[PDB]
């Protein structure tokens, strides 16, 4: 198949763009949106629409389109 | 009313509040994770993290589902303030594949800064009402949400939301209160629990230690007593 385009929100309001082929496992997009645009991972949380991305799942597997959008926040604590 | 803390349970809580690995995989479903380290946040007076809750409200609307029992649809967290702080289309979009109004009740988990608290919308009894043990009123909130409805019913149902009759407002001295300094998320849940089973609210304090832990083995095993 076929490779595709995807942005990576930040509740900082920076969108980051990556492409990659639609079969992949997120674990290489995640981790390297932690690495380049330093940021934890042990502290964050990835969602498509809502649905929470887990690192097991891939694109297809999340029925995800070129130039689609993920949304990721803090992790989030309260008293 | 109370479903007792049997030795049993006891004995796999007390095991996974030890100091052990923090990143161990627990329990999944919901398509949620969670770790030993998710679970500490219900120990002593721990700060609830998102992941329990999100969780908790998955299971407080697979129970609405049962017989005898008003449906319900519960958002994620984030959900709230991404609304507040980005807007309608930022959203558009999370219910995609749910008619928000094909249901009795919508629950609105809410993270202000440093503090937890819940909103409901009961479309049955027409009015979206806010929940903070603290006491703190946030009417804007209702207002944000009842805005939200409108903008989804033009989104989805191709036609505007019918406002006429509808109550928005907060709750007071009226129920339990916070009583600490920590117990917001689990007010938060436990509120929302009592809600959700269309019973009332009846529980103070003491009744989160209880509850706290009750919760740890209710998340574990998928199940709610």
């Amino acid at each position: 198949n076929d490779h595709i385009n995807l942005k990576v929100a930040g509740q900082d309001g920076s969108v980051v763009q990556f492409k990659i082929k639609r079969h992949t496992p997120l674990s290489k997009l995640m981790k390297a949106y932690c690495e380049r645009q330093g940021l934890s991972m042990r502290q964050i949380r990835f969602r498509f629409d809502g649905q929470p991305i887990n690192e097991t799942d891939t694109p297809a597997q999340l029925e995800m389109e070129d130039e689609d959008t993920i949304d990721v926040f803090q992790q989030q604590t309260g008293g | 009313e109370f479903p007792e803390i049997t030795e049993e349970m006891e004995k796999e809580i007390k095991n996974v509040f030890r100091n052990g690995n923090q990143d161990e995989v627990l329990s999944e479903a919901f398509r949620l994770t969670i770790t030993r380290k998710d679970i500490q946040t219900l120990n002593h007076l721990n700060w609830l993290n998102d992941e329990i809750i999100n969780f908790y409200m998955n299971m407080l609307m697979e129970r609405s589902k049962e017989k005898g029992l008003p449906s319900v649809h519960a958002f994620n967290t984030f959900f709230f303030t991404k609304l507040k702080t980005a807007g309608y289309q930022a959203v558009k979009r999370w219910t995609k594949k749910v008619d928000v109004f094909s249901v009795d009740i919508l629950l609105v988990p809410i993270h202000l800064g440093v503090h937890w608290c819940l909103a409901v919308v009961d479309f049955r009894k027409k009015n979206i009402t806010y929940y903070d043990s603290m006491g703190g009123i946030n009417n804007e909130a209702c207002r944000i949400l009842l805005q939200y409805l409108k903008q989804e019913s033009i989104d989805k149902k191709r036609k505007e939301f019918d406002t006429n009759g509808w109550q928005l407002f907060s709750k007071k001295s009226q129920i339990p209160q916070q009583m600490n300094g920590s117990d917001c998320g689990m007010f938060a849940c436990k509120y929302a629990d009592c809600i959700t089973k269309d019973r009332p609210i009846n529980f103070t304090q003491q009744h989160m230690p209880y509850f706290r832990k009750r919760m740890v083995w209710e998340i574990l095993h998928r199940k709610l007593l």
